[PDB]
């Protein structure tokens, strides 16, 4: 069986199916994703021009789909045709994305004052100083262009968007977990959820959310010559003692009682479910599941960064290109050709490579997270009596 | 003040290493895919995932140099000499992760879309195959951060 | 939230209702 | 800021308004509404904060020598 | 024929009981040789002549013990052909094992080299 | 001091690599379309695009040899090894990103050719595997760009 | 002075090795699955247990060399020689002996998957084989740890 | 001083590897003008095309190599090697390019003089390709103008 | 001086040739095996030799790299360039026996194998083939033991 | 017979290696770099000379 599914919902009942199917009892997340992984694509990477352009030219097809239902579409338009409505969903997202980036058409641009970022103080100073910038005030809307835009600010920009990746794929995996314990629930098992899914979730989702709250912890105290690396300096020690950089008081100990509870939760992830089950009368994929899982969603968390600064540079290679045609054009002829050269190199990569890479990469981590979350395949599509032809 | 030259190299040789093993892995996959063609046009689907795959290992070792090249600042903390070769070491082992990874996900993506014509019902284990194989390059990037990270302090 | 159903139609009155049913259908 | 995540918030509660004023008849589809209007607003505040916790305090400046 | 292949095993073990009786010796057989007094011309004519002992014993001892493999090997085959030729096949191969004995009695003659101090 | 020595070597790398990659390239990818186009004239038509992509691959590793000569001013930057040391890095990643490229361009141009006459579909979505290709080739190639910047810090 | 440079090279060599041994007993695997799935699905999804086994030694090699990485400390002690060498010997023995056991054991898993196919009883037995070839790396892991264990060779 | 030696070395380097592309490239396409003579001896004539693009080819590449050499005079500018570095850059980058570009021209151009011999429309096609390929002989003389602009830029 | 950098070098390479070859020995053995089971599983499951000699080898490996790595004690010996050469040429040839043995044990295992697939007779000669093979490697082992004592004089 | 023969041959070679080894004291005759390049050299030759004699 499969739940109905509107315009907008046929695209999230497709990635369901290519997910494999669900027990009509199983949950589907199906709806979830159709946000998600928009969600996801659009911490992934965007650009706000284009973006918005690709936006509008999907909701002119929207409109024209009258005509494009009698216009049979050819190959990927076919699919572009059933996925409108997550394509725009997805746009819609990036536009925030961009937003948040600030990258107004894959460049910076001032957001309310006339420059949102700047130097407080240093007036003859260079940008390259001791006191260097202050930024007094702080973009509301986006992130600082001083601090992040700027030449310099690249490589602390890059390492707190990996650290902000992290808590995202930790807050993914939780939700994963919340959705295997509400399919457990609608199982309805006495006490088999409490005995499986309950070690199998919370364990890792610890595990991860100490590293969290080391980087929100960070975050209030705001070290500095670590930059993100004071959670890898903190980790590096698994063993106990020292703990000098830790910021709440008790953070040592506390770590080590929570290593030991960790250590302790592992076995109840894989032993009690066969126990009840023998006691009554798999695991071993179980086995190592967890810290696979968990190093994907790492590596989800790590791709997400990367694309980010990749589209990052390739914006900036675009606006250094336009840049350099611009300046050394006094006739307008030599401006008009390298702008219109420009704008099709930036339009092919970005609107076209870029987020084709980004739509998939986003989609493989989806396929993760769901694979990690529930249903867990193992079903087949409703069958009606259907003419194809009709209907 | 002669280690900037090996850091230097290294970040070179990281991205360059990591592109040739993207592009091997993605001539395998892209041959095999244009081998499942015609018998199989509806696999189109299941022949993007090697590409995306390869396109994500190019994107780990583009990040990985881009942090290399961001480690070397002579104009505080003086290189030395630890910091030109903990950078072409870094470089080294992002490198050769990311041709390991080209070329295990070019033969299991040649593989798959082999195994893509006939029997479809195998997509999932051929993604798994392939996630489980990226799982490598992803281990590789992780590595050469945790290495470039040891490059502050060895300036003291 | 389907369950399978049994019935028994005559093939002239069966007719009609695949006919009927072709287009959709439940069953 | 306090005053941004009250401003979300009070976005949220329009949002769930309006959702109830289109689809108040299917009950499952209000609720579907519902969860979805939820997970927009986790995902802009995530957004948010994350943004936020990187003005909290800056490790260093940027330097932009000609 | 696996008997036939056993007197070879043999012969390997006795080639095996040379190195080992060839390594005690190099342990008894190392000079003085202090290590303050590492660095003299004496010392390095010690150092040579062992050295060409090892090389000697070692690589003579490798190519008997191939001779040998692939004597057995063809002396198996034959003998799984013709029930009768056992002796010949014997012959090949206690041929192999004189030739390692005499690269064992050879690495005994060269034990008296060193002259280091 | 010993900075031409690198620097030129490096520019003299990047240009030869990707010139030898583009060169195997374009060759497997007209052997292929010459199969195409004995097969059929559409089939030639459309086999253009991997010779596009080794013409790109070779215009980038030209470009970043012109962008590191540029570089080389002895005149206003004083003589130090950090200074070649980058150019010659970025000819090293220009040059081996160009010969990969190449390699991988001809093998799917070579698949593409057989491709078209199986179907034109097939050929239609290994332009999208070219793509990716020349996609990786130009991160290399960016990459570079950065490479090449990083001599700012010597002077 | 730069020895413990070199011991660092040493370590991501480490890593570089057991990823290389990794990837190529993961290929070797996903032929096999390949292969095993053309002749029935039901036998691909017993089949994933060689490719997790190649990517457990990937990953114990990458925290072998994370624990290299850790054993660098400036504030450890002075400029001095034996960190360095150490370091690279542990992490080349470790890398070596991965690539060896990832290599064999992507043959053996690679023969497994075509003979778990004509008769699943031989399965049980082929586990036992890849659960020894995984167990030998781990032994050169340990072994590894030993000499990483070994820092303080000064005073 | 040892300048000179550098700068011949390039000099000689650049006409060897032209000389070895363009034999390549002269006996990949003699032989496919062979073939297509035996075939049809007036298809023959046409057939020429891609051994005259080879020899413009490697002639260009000889050409510039005599052009970067007749660069070098010592009595014109004292001891520097800067300009050697610079000239024997120049000429191993030109040499590589041109052998690279008639290797991969020859096996095109067999190619093409095969397609041309089956059908009409391939000789378009193998003519668009070979111009295509003459972009790799194109950037070399581009690079090759660069270093020797940058021998002068020597100070 | 450099002594300890020369012994860490040597036992490094002593661990690595004997673990390359007992994987060498181990993959061949275990490709013979798993052909061979094919026909009868019932023989298959007796075909554990290759797995035993595998396992032996790498234990041997393993312990001989832990007598070396013991042998290093820098606070008990100061130790000279002239003991660190000659324990890590020692412990080199010692690994490269063990790989040398283990490599042509696999060698052997993997027809023989096929040979127990035949018949039981076979099975049990390649049993004691395999077993000379081994016996040929412990000898290999009680030499590098044998050498390690003396790198402690 | 033969192959008794040719074995008896790396027999006798080897009795020239003990012979050999009991001339190898060098306090006797000091040997310069002349020297040495010329035993070297002559007993290369006939090394090779034997060893294609035994092939």
């Amino acid at each position: 069986t499969y739940f109905r599914t509107n315009k907008f919902t046929s695209a999230f009942q497709e990635i369901v199916d290519a997910y494999g199917v669900a027990k009509y009892r199983e949950a589907n997340p199906g709806v979830f994703t159709i946000v998600t992984f928009p969600f996801l694509f659009a911490v992934m990477f965007g650009d706000w021009g284009h973006g918005i352009c690709l936006l509008l030219g999907t909701l002119v097809l929207i409109v024209r789909e009258k005509k494009l239902a009698s216009q049979k579409l050819d190959d990927i338009t076919d699919m572009t045709f059933g996925g409108r409505y997550v394509i725009l969903m997805m746009a819609l997202f990036s536009i925030y994305t961009g937003l948040i980036y600030n990258e107004f058409f894959s460049v910076p641009f001032e957001i309310f004052s006339h420059s949102a970022y700047a130097c407080r103080d240093l007036s003859c100073s260079e940008a390259t100083t001791v006191g260097l910038i202050k930024v007094r005030d702080t973009y509301p809307f986006g992130v600082d262009p001083v601090w992040h835009g700027s030449r310099s600010e690249l490589p602390f920009l890059n390492s707190l968007k990996m650290k902000m990746s992290i808590l995202l794929g930790v807050a993914q995996m939780n939700l994963g977990i919340i959705l295997s314990y509400f399919n457990a629930t609608f199982f309805r098992i006495g006490v088999n959820i409490w005995c499986q899914f309950i070690p199998q979730i919370i364990f890792l989702n610890s595990l991860f959310g100490y590293l969290s709250l080391l980087i929100i912890l960070k975050w209030i105290t705001g070290s500095q010559a670590d930059l993100y690396h004071v959670m890898i300096y903190m980790f590096l020690s698994p063993t106990d003692e020292l703990g000098d950089n830790q910021l709440f008081p008790g953070q040592k100990t506390a770590q080590l009682v929570l290593l030991l509870l960790a250590f302790v939760s592992v076995p109840w992830m894989l032993l009690p479910k066969p126990f009840i089950l023998k006691m009554q009368h798999h695991q071993m994929i179980h086995t190592i599941e967890f810290v696979l899982g968990a190093v994907s969603n790492t590596a989800s968390y790590l791709r997400l960064w990367a694309l980010s600064l990749a589209h990052s540079e390739l914006s900036s290679v675009f606006y250094e290109k336009v840049l350099l045609l611009a300046w050394g054009y006094n006739n307008i002829l030599i401006l008009i050709v390298g702008i219109i050269v420009f704008i099709f190199a930036t339009v092919g990569v970005l609107l076209v490579m870029e987020t084709l890479s980004a739509f998939l990469h986003a989609l493989r981590l989806h396929w993760v997270e769901f694979q990690n979350k529930f249903y867990e395949g193992d079903g087949y599509k409703f069958s009606p009596f259907s003419f194809a032809l009709l209907d | 003040e002669t280690a900037p030259f090996f850091g230097f190299l290294g970040a070179a040789a990281a991205l360059v290493f990591s592109c040739m093993g993207a592009a091997y892995g993605t001539a395998k996959s892209g041959v095999g895919v244009a081998s499942m063609g015609v018998m199989r046009p509806e696999l189109v689907m299941k022949s993007i995932v090697p590409v995306v795959m390869a396109g994500v290992l190019g994107i780990y070792g583009l990040i990985i140099a881009v942090i290399i090249s961001t480690g070397i600042n002579p104009k505080a903390k003086s290189y030395y000499l630890f910091d030109g070769y903990a950078h072409l070491s870094s470089g080294l082992a992002c490198g050769l992760a990311g041709l390991s990874a080209g070329m295990a996900i070019g033969i299991v993506g040649d593989a798959g879309v082999r195994a893509n014509a006939q029997q479809p019902k195998l997509f999932v284990g051929m993604i798994l195959i392939l996630i489980f194989a990226e799982a490598l390059a992803l281990y590789g990037l992780i590595v050469g951060i945790i290495l470039s990270s040891r490059a502050g302090q060895s300036r003291a | 939230p389907m369950q399978l159903v049994q019935i028994i139609i005559p093939i002239e009155s069966a007719h009609l209702t695949v006919s009927y049913l072709g287009e959709l259908g439940l069953l | 800021f306090l005053v941004t995540t009250l401003v979300f918030l009070v976005i949220g509660i329009i949002a769930s308004l309006c959702t109830r004023i289109c689809c108040n008849r299917g009950p499952s589809t209000n609720l579907l509404h519902l969860t979805l209007v939820i997970t927009a607003t986790v995902s802009c505040w995530m957004m948010w904060a994350i943004v936020y916790l990187a003005q909290m305090k800056p490790l260093i400046v940027p330097i932009l020598s000609e | 024929i696996t008997s036939k292949n056993l007197i070879s095993v043999i012969f390997c073990e006795a080639v095996a009981i040379y190195g080992v009786i060839v390594a005690i010796i190099l342990q008894t057989k190392l000079e003085s040789v202090p290590a303050s007094q590492i660095y003299a011309p004496e010392s390095l004519r010690a150092g040579y002549a062992i050295f060409a002992s090892g090389i000697i014993v070692g690589f003579a001892n490798l190519v008997c013990g191939l001779c040998v493999g692939i004597i057995g090997s063809s002396c198996a085959l034959s003998d799984a052909q013709n029930s009768s030729l056992f002796v010949k096949i014997l012959v090949i191969e206690i041929f192999g094992s004189a030739l390692g004995l005499f690269g064992v009695i050879v690495g005994i003659i060269m034990s008296a080299q060193a002259s280091w101090p």
